[PDB]
C-alpha cells in the first residue's frame, strides 16, 4: 500500500482499486448487533468531543466558529468519508492540536486587524492545492518510514493525554463545587 | 412558474441519477482494470 | 451588513478554483517535461 | 447493473415523499373513483396479460407503473393547478392521478415486452410531466371540452407510446418473434381486463363531469356507445377473418373503442342514437386498424405496437376529437370549434415530441433492456414457476 | 369420518339460525359502497390471493368462501351480543362491515395453515377465533379506548399471530424441508395477482368504513391510498434487491405490496399527513419483503412454525409496525387517546392471539377432523373432485 508507482495519482488509483471492490461487503458485513453497539458507543465518543471543543472554539473565537458549525462539519465529513473513504473505520473529528491553531490564528488575526473567518477560507483554499499535489506525486509513500517506534510513541502519548484530560475534567468539577 | 418548478424537480432527479451512475461507471472502469 | 465586492461568492470561488487548477496543471506539465529529457 | 432498478425505485419514492411533504395538505365521488381505480389496475394490467410468457411482467409492471404514476401525477397536476403553491388533496386529485396513470399505461401497451422496469419508471416520470402539461394547456388555455379525454389521455398515450416504440425500434423484431404469441388461458385472463374496462368505462367518462345533466349524459352516452361498439367490433372481426372466425385480439380490444371515441362528446347533448353511431364507428375503425394498419406500422413504418394501442386509443381518440369538433359544428356544445381542433393537434404533437425525447433517453444502454431473443419473456426480470 | 364435515356445518347453521332468531332484529346507503368494497376484499381478494398453490386453488378459494360465509354470521352474533351485553340488537351496515372484518381476521389466520388443514378444522377455527377476536376488539375499543380504525392490531396482528400459534401447534415434522405440492404455477400466480389487486384497490374502503364521517374518513382514504402507492415501490425495489440476479419474486409482489395498507391502519384516520402515510408504506413494504426473504425461512426451520402464505410478513410484522406508528403519532400529537392505551392494544392483540391460537390449535390437533397426511398436503384431491386437465 506504501509503494511508489511513479505515475501521477498512481497511489490514489491503487487505493480505489483495492477497497472499492469490497463495497458490497461493506454494507452486508454491518448486519450484526456488534455494529449497532459500536454505533451507540462511537456516537457518544464522537459527540462529546464535538460539544466540548465547540464551546472552546466559540469562547476563543467570539463564536465565529462554535458548536453548531462543528457538529455540522463533523456530520457532513463523516458521512462523505464513510461513503467514499478507503478506511471507513477511521473517525473524523476536531482535535486538540487543531484547537490551538484556531486560537493562534484568531490571535494573529486580532493583532493584524484581519477577519479570522476569511483567513481560514484562504487557508482552506491553500489546503486543497497542497493535498492535490501530494496525492498527485504519491507523497503518502513517505509514511513507510514511520516504523512501529514512532507509531507506538505517538499512540501511547495520545492515550496518556486523553486519560489526563479526562481526569482533569473531574478535577475541575471538584474545584467549582 | 409551475413549469419552472417541475423542470427544476426533473433536473434534480436527473442530476442525482446521472451522478450516481457516473460514479458507479468510473469505479467500475477503475476496478476492472 | 457586508461590503459589496465586484465578484460575488460563486464568481470569486470559481475564479479561485480556476487559478488553482491552472497552477496544478502547470506544475503537472512541468513534472511531465522533467524526467524525460 | 442489477442494482439500477432498486436504486431508481427507492430514489423516486424518496423524491415523492419529499415532494408530498413540501406541497401536499389534506365523498360523493368515491365510488366513481373506485371504478376508475379498478379500470387502472385490473383493467389495463390483465388486458395486457395476453402474451403467453409475459403475464407476470404485464400485471406487475402495470401495478408498479401506475403506483408511481398516481403519486407523480398528483404532484405535477397539483403544482400546475396551484401555480407552485401548496394544494389540498380531495377525491378529484386521486381521480386525476389515476387518469395520469392510465395515460402512462396506454403508452406502456405500445412498448410491452421490449422494455425493462427501469425504462418504465423513467417513461412514467417523463410522460406524466408531458401529459400533465398538455392537459393543463387543453383545459385552461384552450378551455376545450374533453371530459372523457379521447384527446388528452387516449390519443396522447397512444402517440406517446408510438413515438417511444419508434425510437426503440429493433431490426430483429420487425418480422416477428417466437415469444410474441398468445395462449389459450392467457386470452382467458385478458378477457378479465376487457370486461372490467367495459363495465366501468361509464364512470371513467363521468367521474369529473359537472354534476347534473352533464354527468348523467356522460354515463348514458358512454354506456350506449360501448353497447354499439361491442356489436360492431364482433361483426368486423368475423368480416376480416377467414371463414368469419372471431379474433380474441379484436374482441379483447376493439370492443372498448366506443368508450374512447365517445369521451370528448360524453357530457355533450349528442343523444343516445348519436352515441351508438360513434360507438359503431369506433368498433369498425379499431378492427380495421388491428387487421390492416398494425402490420403496415410494424413492417413499413418500423413502429411496433405490442398491444395495438394505436387501434384502441389512437385512432378512436382522434375519432373522438373529430366527433367533438363536429358536435360543436351542430350545436351540441357551446365550446369553440378552433379550441377543440387545437386541443386535438396539441395533444397529438405534444405526445409525439415528448415520446421522441423520452425514447431517446430510454435508448441509452443503462436500463437493462432485454435482448432481441429475450423479448416478451418474464424470465428476464422475474422468477418463473416450472409449470403453467 | 364420512359425514363429519356436513353434520358439523348443518349443526352450526342451525345454531346460527336459532341465535339470530333469539337476538337479531332489523347512514346505511351512504356506507353501503364501502361495505361492497370490503365484501369484495373478503371473498375475492383474500380468496384468490391464496390460489398461488398449484394444486390447492380449489380449496383455497372455496374454503375462503366457507369460512367467510360462516364468519359473517358468527361475527354478527358475537359482536352484537358483546355490544348489547346480552340483549336483542338491531343490525345495520356497521354490523355487516364488522362481521366481514371478523371474517377477514379468520382468513388471515387461515393463510398460515393453508394446505395442511381440513374444512372441518377451518369451521372449528372460524368459530373459536371469532370469539377470541371479538373479545379483544371490544377490550381495545371499549376498555382501553384505543384508536385502531384500520385494525393493524385487532385484525392483522391478531389474525397473523393466531394463525402462527395454530400452525406451531399443528406442526408437521415431515414438512420442514418443504413439500413437492408447496409451489406456485404461472396461471395460479395470475389468479393470485387478481386477489392481490382487488385487496390493494379496495383497501381504502377497508380502512375508512368505520371511520367518523367527514375529515376522519377522508383522511383514512387518502392515507391508505398513498401508503399503498409507496408500499408498491418499496416492495418492488426490495424484491429486486434480495433475490438472486435481481429477479422479481411473485410472492413479494403478491403480498408485500399490501403491507402499506396493513401498516397505515392504526394511523389511517389520524392527521399524519399524506407524506407520513407514504413513509409508513415505504417501511411496510421494505419490512414485508425482508420478512419474506429472511424471517419466514427461520420461523419454518429454526422455530418449527410453517406459515404457508407468509401472513406474518404481511399482517404480523406490518401490524406491529402500524401499532407502533400509532404510538409515535399520539406522542407527535396527531391523535387523541393515550400512549399507554395504544401500547395496551398492541400487547393485548398479540397475547390474546397467541393464547387463543394455542387453545384453538390444541382443539384442532385432535384426530377427528380428517386432516390430511404430510403426503397429501397442498393437494385439492383430498377434498375436491379435480379435473384431469389443468
Amino acid at each position: 500500500p506504501l509503494q511508489q508507482t511513479g505515475q501521477l495519482f498512481g497511489g490514489l488509483v491503487r487505493d480505489i482499486r483495492r477497497r472499492y471492490p469490497y463495497y458490497l461487503s461493506d454494507i452486508t458485513d454491518a448486519f450484526s448487533p456488534q455494529v449497532l453497539a459500536a454505533v451507540i458507543f462511537i456516537y457518544f465518543a464522537a459527540l462529546s468531543p464535538a460539544i466540548t471543543f465547540g464551546g472552546l472554539l466559540g469562547e476563543k473565537t467570539r463564536n465565529q466558529m462554535g458548536v453548531s458549525e462543528l457538529l455540522i462539519s463533523t456530520a457532513v465529513q463523516g458521512i462523505l468519508f464513510a461513503l467514499l473513504g478507503a478506511q471507513p473505520l477511521l473517525v473524523v473529528g476536531f482535535s486538540g492540536p487543531l484547537l490551538v491553531f484556531e486560537e493562534a490564528f484568531f490571535s494573529f488575526c486580532e493583532t493584524n486587524g484581519l477577519e479570522y473567518i476569511v483567513g481560514r477560507v484562504w487557508i482552506g483554499f491553500w489546503l486543497i492545492l497542497l493535498v492535490v499535489l501530494v496525492v498527485a506525486f504519491e507523497g503518502s509513500f513517505l509514511v513507510r518510514f514511520i516504523s512501529r517506534y514512532t507509531q507506538e510513541i505517538f499512540s501511547f502519548l495520545i492515550s496518556l493525554i486523553f486519560i489526563y484530560e479526562t481526569f482533569s475534567k473531574l478535577i475541575k468539577i471538584f474545584q467549582d463545587h | 412558474a409551475p413549469v419552472v418548478i417541475i423542470l427544476i424537480i426533473l433536473c434534480v432527479m436527473a442530476g442525482i441519477i446521472g451522478t450516481i451512475l457516473l460514479i458507479s461507471y468510473s469505479i467500475r472502469r477503475l476496478i476492472k482494470a | 451588513v457586508q461590503l459589496a465586492h465586484h465578484f460575488s461568492e460563486p464568481e470569486i470561488t470559481l475564479i479561485i478554483f480556476g487559478v488553482m487548477a491552472g497552477v496544478i496543471g502547470t506544475i503537472l506539465l512541468i513534472s511531465y517535461g522533467i524526467r524525460r529529457l | 447493473m442489477r442494482f439500477t432498478f432498486p436504486l431508481m425505485a427507492i430514489v423516486l419514492e424518496i423524491a415523492m415523499i419529499v415532494l408530498f411533504g413540501l406541497f401536499v395538505e389534506y365523498f360523493e365521488l368515491y365510488p366513481l373513483f373506485q371504478d376508475v381505480h379498478v379500470m387502472i389496475f385490473v383493467g389495463f394490467g390483465f388486458l395486457m396479460t395476453f402474451l403467453k410468457k409475459y403475464g407476470f411482467s404485464s400485471v406487475g409492471i402495470n401495478l408498479l407503473v401506475a403506483a408511481l404514476g398516481l403519486q407523480w401525477g398528483t404532484i405535477v397536476q397539483g403544482i400546475l393547478q396551484s401555480q407552485g403553491q401548496k394544494f389540498n388533496i380531495g377525491i378529484k386529485n386521486m381521480i386525476n392521478a389515476d387518469f395520469s396513470a392510465a395515460t402512462v399505461l396506454i403508452s406502456f401497451g405500445a412498448v410491452l415486452g421490449k422494455t425493462s422496469p427501469t425504462q418504465m419508471l423513467i417513461m412514467t416520470i417523463l410522460e406524466i410531466v408531458f401529459f400533465a402539461h398538455n392537459e393543463y394547456l387543453v383545459s385552461e388555455i384552450f378551455k376545450a371540452s374533453d371530459i372523457g379525454a379521447s384527446m388528452t389521455i387516449h390519443a396522447f398515450g397512444a402517440y406517446f407510446g408510438l413515438a417511444v416504440a419508434g425510437i426503440l425500434y429493433r431490426s430483429g423484431l420487425r418480422k416477428g418473434h417466437e415469444n410474441e404469441e398468445s395462449a389459450y388461458y392467457s386470452d382467458l385472463f385478458a378477457m378479465i381486463g376487457t370486461l372490467f374496462l367495459w363495465m366501468f368505462w361509464p364512470s371513467f367518462n363521468s367521474a369529473i363531469a359537472e354534476p347534473g345533466d352533464k354527468q348523467c349524459r356522460a354515463i348514458v352516452n358512454t354506456y350506449f356507445s360501448l353497447a354499439a361498439c361491442v356489436l360492431t367490433a364482433f361483426a368486423f372481426s368475423s368480416l376480416v377473418e377467414h371463414r368469419g372466425k372471431l379474433n380474441m385480439v379484436h374482441i379483447q380490444n376493439a370492443t372498448l373503442a366506443g368508450g374512447v371515441a365517445v369521451g370528448t362528446c360524453a357530457d355533450m347533448a349528442i343523444h343516445p342514437f348519436g352515441s351508438m353511431i360513434i360507438g359503431s364507428i369506433a368498433g369498425m375503425v379499431s378492427v380495421l386498424g388491428y387487421k390492416f394498419l398494425t402490420p403496415l406500422f410494424t413492417t413499413k413504418l418500423r413502429i411496433h405496437d405490442t398491444c395495438g394501442v394505436h387501434n384502441l386509443h389512437g385512432l378512436p381518440g382522434v375519432v373522438g376529437g373529430l366527433a367533438g369538433i363536429v358536435a360543436v359544428a351542430m350545436g351540441a356544445s357551446n365550446t369553440s370549434m378552433a379550441m377543440q381542433a387545437a386541443a386535438l393537434g396539441s395533444s397529438i404533437g405534444t405526445a409525439v415530441v415528448g415520446g421522441l425525447m423520452t425514447g431517446l433517453i430510454l435508448k441509452l444502454p443503462l436500463w437493462g433492456q432485454p435482448s432481441d431473443q429475450n423479448c416478451y419473456d418474464d424470465s428476464v426480470y422475474w422468477k418463473v414457476p416450472k409449470t403453467r
